[PDB]
């Protein structure tokens, strides 16, 4: 999941520090491991997005 | 909406809290709900933990409140001395509260206020709600029926044109 | 230190029992206050039972802020947190999208 | 905006809290707030409640 690439979930590993021009989602994606959420999630998702990794 | 009883039981508490303000037969309350008290006055709370499960194929709104009584003293009146807490949680919630009671403006002559939260528990999940005293319980959740429009008005219904 | 604003990202445990924040961190109440120049909030575990997902019904959420040049955050904690090893920051411009079909790297 | 009193008194307590943060004839507070302070130090802070009507 996209904001897993700044917590560092094990799907994530290979992301820690990516860097981008186009960023894809997947349905499959997981921000977590450890259940639980993000607070004001999709805000930090949108700065993700434009980020450039 | 269409309600659905959740299943929940008590026992060693009170569970017909009634005010003058929600008048039916007398002094009543909430029809969906059940105001908890302890079993006595002044009694004490017990810790209690109830779950409900939506077996359904849709979303279920979870709706429950916490009393934030005018005085301390009702507060240990109604649950018992000792401090308050209520975590509801499910896969999507993971949440505490806490009795703030304190005086506000009588609002139908009770000073104390009943803040009223809600979520919407998803298929096959489970809502926990685990509590000692200031807990308004849920006694049956709702399920949306269709489509509808809603409409705020101030005129006539006409089912002529 | 650097001069782009700064991704810092902490985390609170709502355990399942309060005897397990106990045994983790310590009877007491926890309180974390994430301070800044910008930033003013504070956290409180929420120690209650849940319907386990993935097996552990606790809970760890996690909350973010932008941190601006020249600033500092200050944590100040005393259990159920959850910390931040390294920041994060942004590199440039980026396209963000949703999809469910193949890359062409052709096309 | 038009400002009008709020009719709020205390006592065993003080009023006067102020800070060198915000610089007046010395160091002073908010004109339009009084910062609550104990009696005196550490001296448990009466439980209160006032009220102001529009
Ligand atoms: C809920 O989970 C159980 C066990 O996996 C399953 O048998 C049941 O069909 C599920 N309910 C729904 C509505 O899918
Ligand atoms: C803060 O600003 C001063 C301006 O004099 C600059 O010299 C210094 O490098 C800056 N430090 C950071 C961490 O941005
Ligand atoms: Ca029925
Ligand atoms: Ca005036």
């Amino acid at each position: 999941g996209l904001l897993g690439t700044i917590t560092g979930p094990p799907q994530c590993d290979q992301f820690l520090e990516f860097s981008a021009d186009l960023i894809i989602e997947r349905r499959e994606g997981s921000d977590v491991c450890y259940p639980g959420k993000f607070v004001n999630e999709e805000a930090l998702r949108q700065i993700l997005r434009e980020s450039g990794g | 909406i269409d309600k659905e009883a959740m299943g929940f039981t008590y026992s060693g508490i009170r569970t017909n809290g009634a005010t003058s303000a929600c008048r039916r037969s007398g002094s009543s309350f909430y029809a969906e709900m059940k105001w908890l008290l302890s079993n006595t006055d002044n009694a004490a709370f017990p810790q209690m933990t109830k779950s409900y499960k939506n077996t359904r194929k849709s979303p279920a709104l979870i709706v429950w409140g916490i009393h934030h009584s005018v005085s301390t003293a009702e507060q240990t009146k109604l649950y018992g001395s000792g401090n308050k807490l209520v975590t509801v949680g499910s896969s999507n919630y993971q949440q505490s509260f806490v009795p703030s009671p304190g005086a506000r403006p009588q609002v139908n002559g009770l000073s104390g206020r009943i803040d009223f939260h809600w979520l919407m528990l998803n298929p096959n999940d489970t809502v926990t709600f685990s509590f000692n005293g200031a807990f308004i319980a849920p006694d049956r959740a709702s399920f949306l029926r269709g489509k509808s429009m809603g409409i705020q008005s101030g005129v006539q219904v006409d089912a002529n044109c």
